[PDB]
């Protein structure tokens, strides 16, 4: 077995890698329960997770890809 | 605070001083004795500058001139974080410990070295814990709901938090405080959810803070010899700890003060009744200040020109001369009838309820004939009679009751010298019969 198109597919990384924010991008230390959104810090989480329209989380993750 | 009974030197909350040092007739509990009290702030000021090392002082007067006082008010308004350590003269004559060992412990429990930390903290309230423990080999995972005012997270638990929360049992609604570093979480309480108690913890989780530490040097020198741990600080088997192992942490300190990583807080050592040491331990007191990590000594004598103990000639204060040398003399004087009246005042306002002002009067004239001492010790016992005869102020009567039962030193002197067969002498003679 050998391939072209796939076999130059690079495979996932064994180093677990860097958690960041969501919305602002530093470290996310905390991650909402119902929202699933990874956030810096109180003020953050209170006047963007909270008061967030719904739907925006799916758009959140899709940069993540885990929508 | 811990546990506190009403005590002899309660009403004292430190030095009456103003600004410029100039003290008031009667402030913070304490009242006279006004120069006395003026160079008792100057040395306040002086372990307060902290750039002074090993000076002692000598606070000499007449029995019950309130020395002990005096070093307490001191105590007092120098506050906490600063180490004061009072022993007395009978102490340091130990069963284990040479009588310079003692005193070299005791020099250095009052030196303090302060070390200012930042850790990390991670305190708020469980809405819900998770554990997946489908145990197919060991390992096991779960998820943590932590809350706070401004917080609400969900985490996910390695195994080895795993194991620190199956004990010390966490449910929904505790309140813990998680250290990453360590793995030691601690259960403060539980929040308010009855439907111990304790409040929700506010916002911003994994939030660093400083504990400022403050160590004597003795705590230093019991961990750095190495063959008793810190179990030595509480069961006191420290047992001659060997003169390299200080030497190192002196060393060790003066490089910690130099790239200033440590703060040295200089404190006060106590000695009350100094009178009763050894001329040996005159003499390693003698040349224990010429260290620089020597604390400022405060000594407290009421004794004339008499021997010095281990020898057998007369000296000033109890101390030899050279002794006497190496320190400044706080001279203390006697209370006039106003000055009494003032102390009972303060001692009975706090110790129980109000006087009737003919007994305070009378408190006063007992106070002047005999004893200070013996009025407030008459004060509670008075009160105390005058609830059995159920009325709320202390009358004339009560004092006259309370004289009558409780004598002073005076009568008894006297009523033992009329009565002295009835008693045993020195040559251990007593007529226990009292027919002819
Ligand atoms: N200036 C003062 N102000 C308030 N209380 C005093 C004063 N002087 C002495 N006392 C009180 O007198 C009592 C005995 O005094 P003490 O401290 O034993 O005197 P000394 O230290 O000279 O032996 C103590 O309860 C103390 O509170």
């Amino acid at each position: 077995p050998k391939a072209t198109y796939f076999s130059v597919e690079a495979p996932p990384s064994i180093r677990p890698a860097k958690k960041y924010c969501d919305v602002t991008g530093l470290k996310g230390f905390y991650k909402s329960p119902t929202n699933n959104i990874r956030y810096h810090n109180a003020e953050i989480y209170q006047l963007i997770v909270k008061p967030m329209a719904p739907g925006v989380d799916q758009e959140y993750l899709k940069l993540r890809g885990a929508n | 605070k811990s546990l506190s009974l009403i005590a002899a030197h309660s009403h004292i909350t430190g030095l009456g001083l103003d600004e410029n040092l100039q003290p008031r007739p009667t402030s913070e509990g304490m009242v006279g004795q006004l120069q006395a009290r003026r160079a008792a702030g100057v040395i306040l000021k002086m372990v307060q500058n902290g750039t002074i090392a090993g000076r002692a002082v000598l606070v000499a007067g007449p029995p019950s001139t309130g020395k002990t006082a005096l070093a307490m008010g001191v105590s007092q308004s120098l506050g906490k974080d600063v180490p004061f350590t009072a022993i007395a003269g009978s102490e340091i004559f130990s069963l284990e410990l040479s009588k310079t060992e003692a005193l070299t412990q005791a020099f250095r429990k009052s030196i303090g070295i302060k070390i200012k930390e930042e850790t990390e903290l991670i305190e708020g309230e469980v809405v819900e814990i998770q554990i997946d423990r489908s145990i197919t080999g060991g390992h096991k995972q779960g998820k943590l709901t932590i809350k706070t005012t401004d917080m609400e997270t969900i985490y996910e638990l390695g195994n080895k938090m795993i194991d620190g929360l199956t004990k010390e049992k966490v449910l929904a609604g505790d309140v813990i405080s998680i250290d990453k570093a360590s793995g030691k979480i601690t259960k403060l309480g539980r929040s308010f959810a009855r439907s111990r108690f304790v409040q929700c913890p506010e916002g911003e989780l994994q939030k660093r803070k400083t504990v400022v530490h403050t160590v004597s040097l003795h705590e230093i020198d019991v961990i750095n010899s190495r063959t008793q741990g810190f179990l030595a600080l509480f069961t006191g088997d420290t047992g001659e700890i060997r003169s390299e192992v200080r030497d190192q942490i002196n060393t060790k300190v003066a490089e910690w003060k130099e790239e200033g990583k440590a703060e040295i807080v200089p404190g006060v050592l106590f000695i009350d009744e100094v009178h009763m040491l050894d001329i040996e331990c005159f003499s390693f007191i003698n040349r224990a200040l010429e260290d620089e990590f020597a604390p400022i000594v405060m000594m407290a004598t009421n004794r004339g020109v008499s021997k010095t103990r281990g020898t057998n000639y007369k000296s000033p204060h109890g101390l030899p001369l050279d002794l006497l040398d190496r320190s400044i003399i706080i001279t203390t004087k006697s209370y006039n009838e106003q000055e009494i009246k003032t102390i009972l005042s303060i001692r009975a306002q706090e110790e129980e309820v109000e006087l009737s002002s003919d007994a305070l009067d009378l408190l006063t004239k007992t106070g002047v004939e005999t004893s200070l001492r013996y009025s407030s010790n008459l004060i509670s016992v008075a009160q105390q009679i005058a609830m059995k005869r159920k009325n709320n102020t202390v009358e004339v009567e009560d004092v006259k009751r309370a004289y009558l039962l409780f004598l002073d030193s005076a009568r008894s002197v006297k009523y033992v010298q009329e009565n002295e067969s009835q008693y045993i002498d020195d040559q251990g003679n007593v007529q226990i019969s009292i027919a002819k």
